[PDB]
RNA sequence: UCUUGGGGCCGAAACGAUCUCAACCUAUUCUCAAACUUUAAAUGGGUAAGAAGCCCGGCUCGCUGGUGUGGAGCCGGGCG
RNA sequence: ACAGAAACCUCCCGUGGAGCAGAAGGGCAAAAGCUCGCUUGAUCUUGAUUUUCAGUACGAAUACAGACCGUGAAAGCGGG
RNA sequence: GUCUACGGCCAUACCACCCUGAACGCGCCCGAUCUCGUCUGAUCUCGGAAGCUAAGCAGGGUCGGGCCUGGUUAGUACUUGGAUGGGAGACCGCCUGGGAAUACCGGGUGCUGUAGGCUU
C-alpha cells in the first residue's frame, strides 16, 4: 500500500503569452490572462536585444501568471479538453512536468470581446508530492531525495489515471 | 673569509692561522664546527695531547 | 634562412612558450609525431627502442622533423610500411628569438620569434619505435641513422617495457591473463582491486 | 625599475590558502589581545581593512594598544643598516597569538615548581637547558645473527 | 552527450561551507556582528537573546560566545507553559510573550536582581524600557538574535522580546515591529499590541469560525475544545500565566533515571566484516557463473 | 554515440535500413609554462630563551559594566 | 502555441567556470554580485600611525578620539 | 544509544545511490480571521494539529568518487658549504650537511562545548 504522502499533486500551473512586442497588444494579453485566471499577471522584459525578433533589452514582450490550488485544476481541465485529453510522449519533461500549447484562448470558454482579440498561450503543469517545499524554504532547506522525485513515466502514468488521457507516440 | 665563517672562527677564538683551542662537543658546537669546516682541522685529542 | 643550430644549442633562457604574451610565433617544422601503423594493438609490437638524450640542450623543430623522416624511411624499407609505429616524444614549445640587424644596435634588443625548439634533459627519450621482436636490429639501425640529425650525444636503448606501455615485458603477459591489464588500442588500461564491484563483475563475465 | 605600489608582489602572500576561502571563522574575532602580547602578523586578503604592509607579513611584535577592532603593534623593521621599532595598526584578523614564548612560560613554571620542590627536599635539580650531548657508550646485541652484508648494485641503464 | 560537471575534478576543487551553514541553521554574516565583542572590552561577555520558533515550540535562550562554543546562560521553552496554566497555542504570539517573560524572570531570579528590576508588571503593550537604578546592580542588557526569521511587523520574535523587556531585561528595540504599528501612518497603536499579547486575535478567530462554520471550528481548534479553552477566558488565562511566571520562574530539571543499555541503530562494520563481505560476493558471482554453464 | 553533420546506400520513404568518416561524450595515453598550479624543499627572514621575571595583598578610575565585572594604573610584600 | 541557433515560461544540475566602472593580480555566494526601500559618514574637528622615505614633503591609506547624522528591529555598520 | 536550540574547528563532516529509524523532538503537513507579503498564503508572515515518516534529518551500507592520513616514489629530484676534480663544451662525479612531489599500495570517514529533552 502506497504511503499517503507520496501521492502526486499539481504544484502550480504556469500560463505564459509571449506577445513578442510591447504596447497595446501586450496590455490586451494581460487582460486575457486575468479573465482566464482571475488574477493580475506580471510582465516580463527582454533579457537581450535581438535584431531579428525586433525586441530590445528591458522591453516588455510577454505576460505570465502562476495559478495554484483548486483554480489550477479548473483551468487545466479547459485546456486539456481543447486538446481532447491527448498529449505526446515528448510533451513530458524528465523532471516530472509537462505542458502544452493553446492557439486561441476563446476555445477555453472565454467570451470574445472586440477590444481584446485572439491570443494563444502556453500551459505548463508542475507536478509534485508533499514535502517538495523543503527546497523552497529559507530555514533548513534541503533536497527532496532520489526516491521522492517524479519520473517521466510517473508523470505520464498520473496523467492517464487523472484524466483518462492518451499518450500518443513520438 | 666569508662573513658567517669569520664570525664563527672569532667565537672559537681562532683568529690566526695554526691557532688552537679545545672545544667541548655538543649539538650547538658541532654545528658551529660544520660551518667552518674548510677553515679548520679538528678531532679528538688523547691524554698525551692535552 | 635561419641561423645555424649552434646559435641556439644550449638552454640559456627560461622556457618561452607560445602564449598570450609571446604572439606571432611561426609554426613548427614538425607537425606529425606518430607515423607507421599507429592503430596496431598493444600486443602486435612488444619491442620498443628509444633514442635517449645524453645532453641537456635544445633540439630545433627542424632536427625533429628531419630525424623523424630519416628514422621512418629506414623502417619502411626494412620492416614494411605496417611493421612498426614511431612516436616522436618531444614537442618544440620553447620559442627562440632573433634581434635582426641590417641601426639602433643593442638599443631595444629584445628579439622577435624566430622558431621553436624542444628542451631535452639528460636521460630523456627523444623518439621511440615499437615493432616486432625480430626487428630489433632494424630499430637500432633506424635510430642510429637518426642520431645524425641531432646535435650532441644520444644513446640507443632497447626498453624492457612492453611496447609503449609502462609495464615490464617480462610480466606483461601474466598481467593481461590475470586481467590487471586490458588492451585499449595502442596501450593498456590498468585495473586495480578498487572501486565498484560491478566493474569486477563486468570484467569477469 | 619597480613601482612603489602598496600591494606589489603580494599575489600569493595575501591570497587565501587552497579550499580555505569564504567566511572567516569567528574564533578569529574572539581571541583576547592584551598589552604586552606577542603576536605574529600574517595579512589576510579576505579583509582589506587594517591590512599590514607586506614588509610586516611574517614578523612578530608586541601589542601596545587595543582598540575596538585593531591593536597597535611594536614590530622591528630593518631598513639598510638600522633596525627601527615600528608601530603599526592592524586589525585582529591579520594577527595571531605567538607560541614562541609559551615554551618559555611552560619552562618557568616547571622551573619555579622544581626549584621550590627540590629546595624542601634539600636536593639539587638541573634547571638550565643543555645542548644535546654526545651519545654515551652502549652495547649492541647481535642475537646470534651476522649483520646483513651490503654491496653496491651494478649500473643499469633504465632509460 | 554533455560533460559531467560533477566529475572527479569538481570534487577535488570543491570547498564545503561551514556545517551550520550547510544545515541552513546559522547566518554567519549576522552572527559575526551579533556575538563579536570589541577588543578593548576583553572578556566582557556580549549576551544575546536567541528566539527560535519551531513548528510546535518556542525556544528562548540567553547566550554569550566563547571560543569553544556559545555558553547558554538561561533558557526558557514554551513547552513549559502548561506548568503555568497555558495548555494550547504554544507557538502563537501570546505564548511568545509568556516565554520571553519567563526567560527574563528566570534570569533575574538567578542573578538575584528580580526584586530590583520588576519590569512592567501590568502589561500595557506600549513602548517600555528598563532603566538602571543607581546604587543597585545594573540592568541586564542583551540583544535579540532573530536567526533567519523575516523580521517584519508582527513576527513572534518580537513577541518574545516584548515579554523579555516587560520582565526587566534591557534590550534595544523600537515599536516598529510590534503588532499594532501602522506602516501607512507610521503610528504605533499600543492597544492593538496588547490584544495580541493577550491572544485576542486568536479569540476573535474562534468566535468568527464558530459563527461561520462549526466544522471548520472543530478542525481549526480541536485541541482548544479538548482542553476547554474558550474565547472568553483566554485573556484571564494569559494574565494568570504572567502572575504565576512572576511568582516562581525557577526551573526544576527533570530527574534523570538510569536505563538499560539499548542501542537503536547499527554500528559501523569493521574492516574484516567489510572485507569478508566482498569475498563472499566474489565467490557468489563465480559460483553462479559456473552453475549456469 | 544520436545529440548533430559529411559521404555514401536500399528506396514510394520517414529517426526505417545500412554502413562509413568526422564532430560530441567517457576512461586512457605523449609532451609542456617567467607573467600556471593541488603539492613543495635547501639556503633564508621575524620572535622568544627571566628580576623590566614570577607569585601574593591592597588602592585609584570620569574608562568598561548583570556582578566588587573587565581593563589599565599605582602601593606594599615574598621569591636568585 | 506562433518560436526557429537565438524572444518568453517551467523544472533540474551548477564552487562561481558570472558580476563587482577600468589594466592586471588578490578578494568575494542567505555577499563584496543582482533587485528594491530609506538616505548623504563623499559632512564638521584635533592629534597618532602606515606606505615612498632622508624615516622630509606631497599623495594615498590605517586605527582611534570628539561632534553632528544615516540606516537597521537590533547587534552594528558608514566619515566615499 | 540518541535528539533539539545555540555553537567551535570547518568534507574523517562533502557527493551519489540503497536500507533502517523505538520515544521525545525536528519536520512534512492543515488553513488564511487576525499581523504581514505575494501575479500566485508556492515562498514570507500568522492560526493550527486530521494525517505521515514518503521526504528533509539521524544511523548504517558501497572491492563507491572525494576528502584525511600513512607507505612507496626515495635518500631519488633538488639543494648549503669545498677542491689547482673531470670534461673543448654541455654538463657530470665526489666531499660536508639538509632533503621533496606524482603515479602506484594501505588505513580512516567527524570530534566536541553550553543548555534542554527522550531512552528500566
Ligand atoms: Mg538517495
Ligand atoms: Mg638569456
Ligand atoms: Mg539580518
Ligand atoms: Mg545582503
Ligand atoms: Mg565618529
Ligand atoms: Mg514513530
Ligand atoms: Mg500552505
Ligand atoms: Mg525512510
Ligand atoms: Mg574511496
Ligand atoms: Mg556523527
Amino acid at each position: 500500500k502506497e504511503n499517503p504522502m507520496r501521492e502526486l499533486r499539481i504544484r502550480k500551473l504556469c500560463l505564459n503569452i509571449c506577445v513578442g512586442e510591447s504596447g497595446d497588444r501586450l496590455t490586451r494579453a494581460a487582460k486575457v490572462l486575468e479573465q482566464l485566471t482571475g488574477q493580475t499577471p506580471v510582465f516580463s522584459k527582454a533579457r537581450y536585444t535581438v535584431r531579428s525578433f525586433g525586441i530590445r533589452r528591458n522591453e516588455k514582450i510577454a505576460v505570465h501568471c502562476t495559478v495554484r490550488g483548486a483554480k489550477a485544476e479548473e483551468i487545466l481541465e479547459k485546456g486539456l479538453k481543447v486538446r481532447e485529453y491527448e498529449l505526446r510522449k515528448n510533451n513530458f519533461s524528465d523532471t516530472g512536468n509537462f505542458g502544452f500549447g493553446i492557439q486561441e484562448h476563446i476555445d477555453l470558454g472565454i467570451k470574445y470581446d472586440p477590444s481584446i482579440g485572439i491570443y494563444g498561450l502556453d500551459f505548463y503543469v508542475v507536478l509534485g508530492r508533499p514535502g517538495f517545499s523543503i527546497a523552497d524554504k529559507k530555514r533548513r532547506t534541503g533536497c527532496i531525495g532520489a526516491k521522492h522525485r517524479i519520473s517521466k513515466e510517473e508523470a505520464m502514468r498520473w496523467f492517464q489515471q487523472k484524466y483518462d488521457g492518451i499518450i500518443l507516440p513520438g | 673569509v666569508s662573513p658567517k665563517v669569520r664570525k664563527v672562527l672569532q667565537l672559537l677564538r681562532l683568529r690566526q692561522i695554526f691557532n688552537g683551542t679545545f672545544v667541548k662537543l655538543n649539538k650547538a658546537s658541532i654545528n658551529m664546527l660544520r660551518i667552518v669546516e674548510p677553515y679548520i682541522a679538528w678531532g679528538y685529542p688523547n691524554l698525551k695531547s692535552v | 634562412g635561419r641561423r645555424p643550430a649552434r646559435c641556439y644549442r644550449y638552454c640559456k633562457n627560461k622556457p618561452y612558450p607560445k602564449s598570450r604574451f609571446c604572439r606571432g610565433v611561426p609554426d613548427a617544422k614538425i607537425r606529425i609525431f606518430d607515423l607507421g601503423r599507429k592503430k596496431a594493438k598493444v600486443d602486435e609490437f612488444p619491442l620498443c627502442g628509444h633514442m635517449v638524450s645524453d645532453e641537456y640542450e635544445q633540439l630545433s623543430s627542424e632536427a625533429l622533423e628531419a630525424a623523424r623522416i630519416c628514422a621512418n624511411k629506414y623502417m619502411v624499407k626494412s620492416c614494411g610500411k605496417d611493421g612498426f609505429h614511431i612516436r616522436v616524444r618531444l614537442h618544440p614549445f620553447h620559442v627562440i628569438r632573433i634581434n635582426k640587424m641590417l641601426q639602433t644596435g643593442m638599443r631595444g634588443a629584445f628579439g622577435k620569434p624566430q622558431g621553436t625548439v624542444a628542451r631535452v634533459h639528460i636521460g630523456q627519450v627523444i623518439m621511440s619505435i615499437r615493432t616486432k621482436l625480430q626487428n630489433k636490429e632494424h630499430v637500432v639501425e633506424a635510430l642510429r641513422r637518426a642520431k645524425f640529425k641531432f646535435p650532441g650525444r644520444q644513446k640507443i636503448h632497447i626498453s624492457k617495457k612492453w611496447g609503449f606501455t609502462k609495464f615490464n615485458a617480462d610480466e606483461f603477459e601474466d598481467m593481461v591473463a590475470e586481467k590487471r591489464l586490458i588492451p585499449d588500442g595502442c596501450g593498456v588500461k590498468y585495473i586495480p582491486n578498487r572501486g565498484p564491484l560491478d566493474k569486477w563483475r563486468a570484467l569477469h563475465s | 625599475t619597480n613601482t612603489k605600489g602598496k600591494r606589489r608582489g603580494t599575489r600569493y602572500m595575501f591570497s587565501r590558502p587552497f579550499r580555505k576561502h569564504g567566511v572567516v571563522p569567528l574564533a578569529t574575532y574572539m581571541r583576547i589581545y592584551k598589552k604586552g602580547d606577542i603576536v605574529d602578523i600574517k595579512g589576510m586578503g579576505t579583509v582589506q581593512k587594517g591590512m599590514p604592509h607586506k614588509c610586516y607579513h611574517g614578523k612578530t611584535g608586541r601589542v601596545y594598544n587595543v582598540t575596538q577592532h585593531a591593536v597597535g603593534i611594536v614590530v622591528n623593521k630593518q631598513v639598510k643598516g638600522k633596525i627601527l621599532a615600528k608601530r603599526i595598526n592592524v586589525r585582529i584578523e591579520h594577527i595571531k597569538h605567538s607560541k614562541s614564548r609559551d615554551s618559555f612560560l611552560k619552562r618557568v613554571k616547571e622551573n619555579d615548581q622544581k626549584k621550590k620542590e627540590a629546595k624542601e627536599k634539600g636536593t639539587w635539580v638541573q634547571l638550565k637547558r643543555q645542548p644535546a650531548p654526545p651519545r654515551e657508550a652502549h652495547f649492541v646485541r647481535t642475537n646470534g645473527k651476522e649483520p646483513e652484508l651490503l654491496e653496491p648494485i651494478p649500473y643499469e641503464f633504465m632509460a | 552527450f554533455v560533460k559531467v560537471v560533477k566529475n572527479k575534478a569538481y570534487f577535488k576543487r570543491y570547498q564545503v561551507k561551514f556545517r551550520r551553514r550547510r544545515e541552513g541553521k546559522t547566518d554567519y554574516y549576522a552572527r559575526k556582528r551579533l556575538v563579536i565583542q570589541d577588543k578593548n572590552k576583553y572578556n566582557t561577555p556580549k549576551y544575546r537573546m536567541i528566539v527560535r520558533v519551531t513548528n510546535r515550540d518556542i525556544i528562548c535562550q540567553i547566550a554569550y560566545a566563547r571560543i569553544e562554543g556559545d555558553m547558554i546562560v538561561c533558557a526558557a521553552y514554551a513547552h513549559e507553559l502548561p506548568k503555568y496554566g497555558v495548555k494550547v497555542g504554544l507557538t502563537n504570539y501570546a505564548a511568545a510573550y509568556c516565554t520571553g517573560l519567563l526567560l527574563a524572570r528566570r534570569l533575574l531570579n538567578r542573578f538575584g536582581m528580580d526584586k530590583i528590576y520588576e519590569g512592567q508588571v501590568e502589561v500595557t503593550g506600549d513602548e517600555y524600557n528598563v532603566e538602571s537604578i543607581d546604587g543597585q546592580p545594573g540592568a541586564f542588557t542583551c540583544y535579540l538574535d532573530a536567526g533567519l526569521a523575516r523580521t517584519t511587523t508582527g513576527n513572534k520574535v518580537f513577541g518574545a522580546l516584548k515579554g523579555a523587556v516587560d520582565g526587566g531585561l534591557s534590550i534595544p528595540h523600537s515599536t516598529k515591529r510590534f503588532p499594532g504599528y501602522d506602516s501607512e501612518s507610521k503610528e504605533f497603536n499600543a492597544e492593538v499590541h496588547r490584544k495580541h499579547i493577550m491572544g485576542q486575535n486568536v479569540a476573535d478567530y474562534m468566535r468568527y469560525l464558530m459563527e461561520e462554520d462549526e466544522d471548520a471550528y472543530k478542525k481549526q481548534f480541536s485541541q482548544y475544545i479538548k482542553n476547554n479553552v474558550t474565547p472568553d477566558m483566554m485573556e484571564e488565562m494569559y494574565k494568570k500565566a504572567h502572575a504565576a511566571i512572576r511568582e516562581n520562574p525557577v526551573y526544576e530539571k527533570k530527574p534523570k533515571r538510569e536505563v538499560k543499555k539499548k542501542r537503536w541503530n547499527r554500528p559501523k562494520m569493521s574492516l574484516a566484516q567489510k572485507k569478508d563481505r566482498v569475498a563472499q560476493k566474489k565467490a557468489s558471482f563465480l559460483r553462479a557463473q559456473e552453475r549456469a554453464a
